[PDB]
RNA sequence: GAUGGGGAAGCUCCGUUUCAAAGGCCUGAUUUUAUGCAGGCCACCAUCGAAAGGGAAUCCGGUUAAGAUUCCGGAACCUGG
RNA sequence: GCUUGUGACGGCCCGUGAAAAUCCACAGGAAGGAAUAGUUUUCAUGCCAGGUCGUACUGAUAACCGCAGCAGGUCUCCAAG
RNA sequence: UCUAAGGGUCGGGUACGAUCAACUUAGAACUGGUACGGACAAGGGGAAUCUGACUGUCUAAUUAAAACAUAGCAUUGCGAUGGUCAGAAAGUGAUGUUGACGCAAU
RNA sequence: UUUACUUAUUCAAUGAAGCGGAGCUGGAAUUCAUUUUCCACGUUCUAGCAUUCAAGGUCCCAUUCGGGGCUGAUCCGGGUU
């Protein structure tokens, strides 16, 4: 592989040859829903703690 | 006459573990801040079978609170756990099959397994395949908690050692017949050079207590005694009864 | 055609270990060699893979389980009292 | 609603500007001669604002906050309808169809996009469209 | 029951079935409800949760695995998720859920 | 070890400073199914790879071979 | 199988990361100058042990009394700079 | 067809069938960079160098071990009708 | 010396044609000093008694067996500050990368 | 003799990381003058992400790029547990 040009070793998507794309599907899916239901979660108990 | 058998085991030339192809010891975490003030998450990323083993281990792994990696661990996997399951260890922990607990946060009756000995050894009471062990009660006053072994015996240890929730898995390993010489070759290939076994009452004399005679036979009775001496232990040591066990046993 | 009358998987022991020994083999091995359900993605697709690990075709999950066989009773029960027992601490 | 339309941001999930957030400016909701099937017609950011700090003085802070953006047909079904809304209309007329097709065109474009996010980052109205999303 | 109502919505509305189509009905402010799987796997769960919230679409947590929710639709497959474009004589739309 | 076709190219080669000798091989070969015709292969020598250049077309050929610098060191045959 | 160590009258035996203050890389700081200090890491703590295990890279034709994937001819490839 | 290679599968296990050097990749974004001109050696082409020891032959009803040119013993590859 | 059965490839608007390439199996004639798995190659069979379940193992160079092993059955010790064993000693060692579905001993 | 203590001796652990004592806030709690106390005192739908003395705030160097203190992260005792 050191002999042997970059393009052999990735392709161009984000953790182009490392992780499998459907995989980076995933990832990205995932991440977005968990930090999303991240502000979710901080405003209710915002609600809970003056609701009490 | 000669060093018997049972003797030679003990320099273990040809008599050690067979233990290239093991996955590593099994233990829980390290005993740190995480795990005994509150809790902390892990992922099972892999449940696998290590040679010489019934129980398959489960590879679990954590942030480093101190670091940034992550450290992987080698658990014994309860019956239930699976792979991208979230494991939680620590005081604050809640009860759930795979969770590691102080036995001191976990009602009476609760079923859990790997359970240290004393605070931190990282897991020594009921491993093998199929075992557990029962908390059967608590004395907040000097934080004690009174646990069944797989054995029977009771014993209380302190509320702070640590257990796994459930049980081991693999059981019922031992219900099914050998049937062959060759599996118990197998088997015994990949733990200890103790397979087969020559009986003593087939060797000369010089060879074991038993050996020698006319007919195949032991000669004298065949339990030994406690205070008896290296050399001398074959057959029944220190046995306080013999015989067919007549009748329902159960530890009352 | 019935191919044999009564030792099934067992016969490629012919005659051998005894009839009885066969028999407590034969239990154990239609167990450990079955086809089982997914808890996860609800396909019969978990064979075994060396006692106690128990994996499906597709989705990929493995499960520690028993020796022969996915779900053991004592595994069961203490499963529910484990969650009996739980429920207590929220109530 | 007919939710992806006029404003939407969206996390692109795949090819390339996977995982990079867009917005919508203008929806084929079905059909296309040569796409055959629901896309937007997007512009996104490929190379974000690097993160600033009070250190940062000078014309560091000027080139830690260089934007590459980037514009894109892209397929319904690799588009995350966020629930975020950017407005659109100082570009409306830089992404269009024919704005695709000649390269120079393509260019020219993102010029203007690109301005125009880093009017926007300044003084930071959208402040999440600006921010990496991590995974 | 529940189920009873699914029946009557299979037999007199109109429905499709299975993940993506449910998610271009989401996009087309096309379904009424969507029933989920007990065992559908978190993520998928959240996505549509997330699409539907988005479209103003409520949502119903069926208590049972894909097997059922396949069989409650009265197929031999199974399915992970269902949506309702048209409530037909059924009133799941306007009952409990 | 390496093919050319360009005939731009190969003249370009001709003259790159490492390229101290090149050699002309004339083969006999037959065309289509029918009859024969002598083809030519300009093999240039350079550090590292040999490149060959094929000119089945006679005539591109000894239009070809006046072309070659007049410093270069050529084998024929 | 050395080493801080612990046994042993001693030849030596134990231990191998062990109950040890266990070591070196990347560049910057030099423009008295050749390399002192300034950061930040990395704490992995010998070494021997496979001509069948792992492993950077070569081929064809010719050639000798006796050498050849090693010489000659041609044509390659790898590693370091 | 025969020998060998290889693939997609399938049977088996209370057996589930090494390790390390080494090579690459990705996440990260410290930093260093242009218009009067910068960045680039994971693209091409070009220059230099690659030490030390083994290398003949036998490998067996005579080159090895059996007192020997001993009907014994001694690991393996190629394989025509 | 004949017969029959068993295949490939092609163009067919939105029933078949054309050709090329393989030993298998069965049936039928004829024929000979009744021979023909023609050399080579290649299980003797049966009924019972004793005995070890089986496969496996040993006395190299007088014993291969009914001896040893074996699965299976049963008994014993032990919760680690432990059981069994090693060492002249030790901040020593085996089981132990182990934990009673385990290790050790009959 | 019993049962207390820990510094001798003894056993485990860990790249000796969060021990002990007080304090801030939340509050259960019931006030017999006002607090007499006891608990808490950042993480649990999801097989993502978590690192550059930390962004923020604030004070300095003499405003250059760079860089430093305090705070963010309460105080005290150096008994690693
Ligand atoms: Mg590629
Ligand atoms: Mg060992
Ligand atoms: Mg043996
Ligand atoms: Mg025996
Ligand atoms: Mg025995
Ligand atoms: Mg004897
Ligand atoms: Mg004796
Ligand atoms: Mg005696
Ligand atoms: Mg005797
Ligand atoms: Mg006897
Ligand atoms: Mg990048
Ligand atoms: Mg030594
Ligand atoms: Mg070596
Ligand atoms: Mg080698
Ligand atoms: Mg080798
Ligand atoms: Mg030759
Ligand atoms: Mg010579
Ligand atoms: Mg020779
Ligand atoms: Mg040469
Ligand atoms: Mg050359
Ligand atoms: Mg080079
Ligand atoms: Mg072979
Ligand atoms: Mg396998
Ligand atoms: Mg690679
Ligand atoms: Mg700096
Ligand atoms: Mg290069
Ligand atoms: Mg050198
Ligand atoms: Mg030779
Ligand atoms: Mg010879
Ligand atoms: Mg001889
Ligand atoms: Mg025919
Ligand atoms: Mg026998
Ligand atoms: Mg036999
Ligand atoms: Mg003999
Ligand atoms: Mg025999
Ligand atoms: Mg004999
Ligand atoms: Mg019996
Ligand atoms: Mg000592
Ligand atoms: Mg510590
Ligand atoms: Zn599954």
């Amino acid at each position: 592989y050191a002999t042997v040009s970059k393009t052999h070793k990735t392709v161009s998507r984000a953790y182009g040859g490392s992780r499998c794309a459907n995989c980076v599907k995933e990832r990205i899916i995932r991440a977005f829903l968990i930090e999303e239901q991240k502000i979710v979660k901080k405003v209710v108990k915002e609600q809970t703690e003056a609701a009490k | 006459g000669r060093v018997i058998r049972n003797q030679r085991k003990g320099a273990g030339s040809i008599f050690t573990s067979h233990t290239r192809l093991r996955q590593g010891a099994a233990k829980l975490r390290t005993l740190d801040y995480a795990e005994r003030h509150g809790y902390i998450r892990g992922i099972v990323k892999q449940i696998v079978h290590d040679s010489g083993r019934g129980a398959p281990l489960a590879k679990v792994v954590f942030r480093d609170p101190y670091k940034y990696r992550l450290r992987e661990e080698i658990f014994i996997a309860n019956e239930g756990v699976h792979t991208g399951q979230f494991i939680y260890a620590g005081k604050k922990a809640s009860l759930n099959v795979g969770n590691v607990l102080p036995l001191g946060s976990v009602p009476e009756g609760t079923i859990v397994s790997n359970v240290e000995e004393k605070p931190g050894d990282r897991g020594a009471l009921a491993r093998a395949s199929g075992n557990y062990v029962i908390i059967i009660g608590h004395n907040p006053d000097e934080n004690k908690t009174r646990v069944r072994l797989p054995s029977g015996a009771k014993k209380v240890i302190s509320s702070d050692a640590r257990g796994v929730i459930g049980v081991i898995a693999g059981g019922g390993r031992v219900d099914k017949p050998l049937l062959k010489a060759g599996r118990a070759f197998h088997k015994y290939r990949l733990k200890r050079n103790s397979w087969p076994k020559t009986r003593g009452v087939a060797m000369n004399p010089v060879d074991h207590p038993h050996g020698g005679g006319n007919h195949q036979h032991i000669g004298k009775a065949s339990t030994i005694s406690r205070g008896a001496v290296s050399g001398q232990k074959a057959g029944l040591i220190a046995a306080r009864r013999t015989g067919l066990l007549r009748g329902s046993q159960k530890t009352q | 055609a019935k191919r044999t009358k009564k030792v099934g998987i067992t016969g490629k022991y012919g005659v051998r270990y005894g009839s009885s020994l066969r028999r407590q083999v034969k239990k154990l091995e239609i167990q450990q060699h079955a086809r089982y359900d997914c808890s996860f993605c609800g396909k019969k697709t978990v064979k075994r893979g060396a006692a106690g690990i128990w994996t499906c075709s597709c989705c990929k999950k493995t499960v520690a389980g028993g020796a022969y066989t996915v779900s053991t009773a004592a595994a069961a029960t203490v499963r529910s009292t484990i969650r009996r027992l739980r429920e207590m601490v929220e109530a | 609603a007919k939710f992806l339309k006029a404003g939407k941001v969206a996390v692109v999930v795949r090819g390339r500007y996977a995982g990079k957030k867009v917005v919508i400016v203008k929806p084929h909701d079905e059909g296309s001669k040569s796409h055959p099937f629901g896309h937007a017609l997007v512009a996104g950011i490929e190379r974000y604002p690097l993160k600033v700090t009070k250190k940062h003085g000078a014309k560091k802070v000027a080139k830690r906050t260089k934007i590459k953006p980037f514009i894109k047909v892209v397929n319904y079904n690799h588009l995350l309808p966020t629930r975020y809304t950017l407005d659109v209309e100082a570009f409306k007329s830089v992404v269009s169809t024919e704005t695709f097709e000649q390269p120079s065109q393509r260019e020219e474009a993102k010029k203007v996009v690109k301005k125009a996010f880093e009017e926007r980052h300044q003084a930071g109205k959208n402040q999440w469209f600006f921010s990496k999303l991590r995974f | 029951s529940i189920n009873q109502k699914l029946a009557l919505v299979i037999k007199s509305g109109k429905y499709t079935l299975g993940y993506k189509s449910t998610v271009k009905s989401l996009r087309q402010g096309k379904s009424k409800l969507i029933i989920i799987a007990a065992n559908t796997p978190v993520l998928r769960k959240s996505e549509l949760e997330y699409y539907a919230m988005l479209s103003k679409t409520k949502v119903y947590y069926f208590q049972g695995g894909n097997n059922e929710l396949g069989t409650a639709v009265g197929k031999l497959f199974r399915v992970g998720v269902v949506s309702i474009l048209e409530a037909g004589d059924s009133d799941i739309l306007t009952t409990l859920a | 070890a390496r093919e050319i076709t360009d005939i731009k190219q190969f003249l370009e080669l001709t003259r790159r400073a490492d390229v101290k000798t090149a050699t002309v091989k004339i083969n006999k070969k037959l065309n289509k199914a029918g009859k024969p015709f002598r083809q030519t292969k300009f093999k240039v020598r350079g550090s590292s790879s040999l490149y060959t250049l094929v000119i089945n077309d006679a005539g591109k050929a000894k239009k070809l071979i006046q072309s070659l610098p007049p410093t270069l060191k050529v084998n024929r045959l």
